[PDB]
RNA sequence: CCGAGCCUGGUGAUAGCUGGUUGUCCAAGAUAGAAUCUUAGUUCAACUUUAAAUUUGCCCACAGAACCCUCUAAAUCCCCUU
RNA sequence: CUCGGAGCAGAACCCAACCUCCGAGCAGUACAUGCUAAGACUUCACCAGUCAAAGCGAACUACUAUACUCAAUUGAUCCAAU
């Protein structure tokens, strides 16, 4: 049961306080995705920030 | 009588006399004598009731002009053979809240008339193959040879 | 006409009625089933053994072991602070318009809280938060009648229901204890206590009282005949001006904000044996009477 | 409970309208309420018999019985079912109808 | 349960069934799904979307609720701008 | 009758275990299973009983329900009519 | 000792043994695996679990795209952290 994988959590670059959480992989930099926010209604990137388990 | 600090002339001491919150502002967009109202009971078992409003257009004189002009144009389809404006609602049981909504499409038809607006709004997606019938029905079309 | 006297004239040949002759109407009076003979007897109806005949069961909810279903759901908030909400008992005006046309509730006087209760008209519970009564938009159609009420709580239509036949609408706010004074004043009066002075809404409700299209008993009376007027452009009705009414004396009389009756200040105490009413005439407790 | 005042038009808003008078001369009668309305009321058991009474029924009630077998049949299309209870002087019908029977005792003057 | 009381001789409620159901006046009990805050990054957004629903309870569980419960929360209640007011009657309703 | 005395009291201790459970007469009435420190028990379902409401239920004609595959099985499911 | 596939159980569903065999307690690709909503299936109860038209919003003029591949690939309530 090697932790191969992490959960973290992305959050928007947009400032609306809107956050979601993925699976990466350990040996891997900080993700930067491009996500939908509902608040703003429109696709904006994201940014991990903290990690929230092991997998 | 009683009176107590929080009374309301002591609250509002500028408006002071029993004579003063029943007071007919005397300083009237749309007159309700010039209108003919109808209330029938739709579909009935249906709840909601209907409530029609009708009235001349060309006749009544409350309405600039140029909007008379502008308003039997697009809303040409709510027009009887007399030349009447009927406007239906049935969106609720209550006879006044169906008349609130007849009455305020009239105050949105003088608006839309008058803010003379020519943006270019979103094309409807049924009335996206409408245009491409025309379109093809136009390259159909042939000249005289002789003209 | 017939049936009447056929069960009288029929009841003159028959014997006196006595206390030995009465008895039940018959489907009134089930048997009594005892532990006896052989149909209820013997195991009694209990079964055979197990914790069903020694009466052992375990606890209502107890499903054997496995996490009980009230226990295995989570919580929600449903019922979170629900004896700190405010109710209201709604009046529908095809409930007030019934009332009036069988003279259980008068339009000539105003028409307070207290009025409705004595014409058994709603029934209020303070005990159970409530805090006043609802005037709803029921039966705004037909509702036909000039009427000065006051009331808690009031839609936008029912409102302009009344305010279209030449009536007047204001809504006051009463805390638990003045409610409870203004529905059942006499068993307040055999209580020797002066007339409370009731006290202002909370924080929260100031803005609905404070506001005319509310028709707020705390609200500025500049402001309503602008309020007036604009439901009657949205609902096409023409404002009537009560001014020239014969009743507009009686329409316009409303209490002061601290006052629970009409012509009743607080601090008297009512004497209902010798019908007299006692006034203090100390300076300190009319200063408490009056702020 | 105070008499209902006098009414230039009848029936009033609300619906109501006072008794006939004279008494109609029927082998029956039914007087009002307390609250002077009709005593025709809507009743329910085992969640799913739904049921129709009438109270405060004087005189020959059988005759009543007939005139109502007589007046809802063609609404339903059969002799409803309905039970006569002599010292009650009640009648119980199966089925709401209680706005029905409301306005037929009230064009006999009940 | 305690159906009577040492000091008022009068049935007890259960309170572990307030804080997680609610009652309709109708008769109807309302609830949340186990598991709707567990676990929600392996589970599917179709399943998410039907835990954080409210569901009714059968016919079973509601008399068993009943049951827990005093008269005082079967009462008809008259809160003031209330999310579940229109639920609490039936319509259209047979049998 | 000391692996820990006797008496009284708490105490009508508790016991999913054994035993017992008192007049007459008629009627309907034998039950897939799941969970459980649970299989000597209980809760849900299923069966069973009573009252009520309503309209279909049982029996069943064609047509119709898989390839991979060893017994090319007895049959079932669905189903108007009757 | 929980979960999944096959046989026993040949053809709708269901079916046991300290019966016969093989497996699981992941991984990978996406980042609209966004919101919402008719109608349905359901491991014989409940709990849980499953499939989904239309619609909003996106994508798109090529991608068998508009509920990802994958068989199981998992853990209720209270409580704690935030
Ligand atoms: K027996
Ligand atoms: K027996
Ligand atoms: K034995
Ligand atoms: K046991
Ligand atoms: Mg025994
Ligand atoms: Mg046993
Ligand atoms: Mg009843
Ligand atoms: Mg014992
Ligand atoms: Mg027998
Ligand atoms: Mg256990
Ligand atoms: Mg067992
Ligand atoms: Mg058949
Ligand atoms: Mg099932
Ligand atoms: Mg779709």
């Amino acid at each position: 049961s090697k932790s191969k994988n992490i959960l973290v959590r992305m959050v928007s670059e947009a400032g609306t306080g809107f956050c979601f959480n993925t699976k990466r992989n350990r040996l891997r930099e900080k993700l930067t995705l491009l996500h939908y926010d509902p608040v703003v209604k429109q696709r904006v990137l994201f940014v991990e920030k903290k990690k929230i388990r092991s997998l | 009588e009683f009176k107590s600090i929080y009374s309301l002339d002591k609250l509002y001491p500028e408006s002071q006399g029993s004579d003063t919150a029943w007071r007919v502002p005397n300083g009237s967009d749309i007159p309700l004598d010039r209108l003919t109202i109808s209330y029938c009971r739709s579909s009935g078992n249906k709840v909601n009731s209907k409530a029609e409003v009708r009235f001349h257009l060309a006749t009544a004189e409350w309405i600039a002009e140029p909007v008379r002009q502008k308003i039997a144009i697009t809303h040409k389809n709510k027009i009887n053979r007399l030349g009447e404006l009927i406007l239906t609602s049935e969106s609720s049981r209550y006879q006044f809240r169906n008349l609130a909504d007849c009455l305020q499409k009239i105050r949105d038809m003088i608006t839309e008339a008058s803010q003379t607006p020519k943006e270019p709004t979103k094309e409807d997606v049924k009335l996206h193959r409408i245009r491409i019938e025309n379109m093809n029905r136009e390259r159909l079309r042939q000249k005289r040879i002789h003209s | 006409q017939g049936g009447g006297a056929r069960a009288l004239d029929l009841l003159r040949g028959l014997p006196r009625v006595s206390l030995a002759n009465l008895k039940p109407n018959p489907g009134s009076k089930k048997p009594e089933r005892r532990p006896r003979g052989r149909r209820r007897g013997r195991k009694c109806g209990r079964g055979h053994k197990g914790e069903r005949q020694r009466g052992t069961r375990p606890r209502l909810g107890f499903e054997g072991g496995q996490t009980p279903f009230y226990i295995r759901i989570p919580k929600y908030g449903f019922n979170e602070g629900h004896s700190f909400r405010r109710q209201y008992k709604p009046l529908s005006l095809n409930r007030l318009q019934y009332l009036i046309d069988l003279g259980r509730v008068d339009p000539s006087q105003p028409i307070d809280l207290t009025q409705l209760v004595n014409g058994r008209g709603v029934t209020i519970q303070p005990l159970k938060r409530d805090y006043g009564v609802q005037l709803v938009e029921e039966g705004a159609d037909t509702f036909t009648a000039k009427v000065n009420i006051e009331v808690q709580l009031a839609s936008e239509l029912a409102i302009a229901a009344i305010e279209k036949n030449g009536g007047v609408v204001t809504t006051a706010f009463y805390d638990p204890r003045s409610l409870d004074i203004v529905c059942k004043p006499v068993p307040f009066f055999l209580r020797g206590q002066p007339i409370p002075k009731r006290m202002l809404p909370p924080e929260e409700l100031v803005p609905y009282y404070t506001d005319a299209k509310n028709r707020g008993y705390l609200a500025d009376p500049a402001k309503f005949p602008e309020a007036r007027l604009e439901l009657a452009r949205k609902y096409g009705y023409i404002l009537p001006d009560i001014t020239k009414d014969e009743l507009f004396k009686m329409l316009c009389t409303r209490k002061d904000p601290r006052q629970i009756f009409f012509g009743l200040a607080p601090g008297w105490v009512v004497n209902m044996a010798d019908k007299k009413i006692l006034k203090p005439t100390d300076e300190n407790l009319l200063k408490y009477y009056t702020s | 409970i105070p008499d209902p005042p006098k009414h230039e038009h009848y029936p009033t808003p609300s619906g109501w309208q006072p008794p006939r008078d004279p008494p109609p001369n029927l082998p029956y009668f039914v007087r009002r309420s307390r609250m002077h309305n009709i005593p025709v009321y809507k009743d329910i058991t085992h969640g799913n018999r739904q049921m129709t009474v009438i109270r405060k029924v004087e005189g020959d009630i059988w005759a009543l019985q007939k005139d109502v077998e007589d007046f809802l049949s063609p609404l339903l299309g059969k002799t409803p079912v309905t039970q006569v209870n002599e010292v009650t002087g009640t009648l119980r019908i199966k089925g709401y109808f209680d706005q029905e029977l409301k306005a037929w005792l009230l064009e006999k003057g009940f | 349960l305690t159906y009577f009381s040492a000091r008022k001789g009068k049935r007890k409620t259960v309170k572990a069934v307030i804080d997680r159901f609610l009652r309709l006046h109708c008769g109807l009990w309302v609830r949340r799904k186990a598991g709707y805050k567990k676990k929600l990054w392996k589970k599917t957004p179709a399943r998410k979307k039907r835990l954080r629903e409210f569901v009714f309870c059968n016919k079973t569980q509601s008399k068993l609720l009943d049951k827990m419960t005093t008269s005082f929360w079967k009462r008809r209640n008259w809160y003031v701008d209330d999310p579940y007011q229109k639920y609490h009657d039936r319509t259209n309703l047979k049998v």
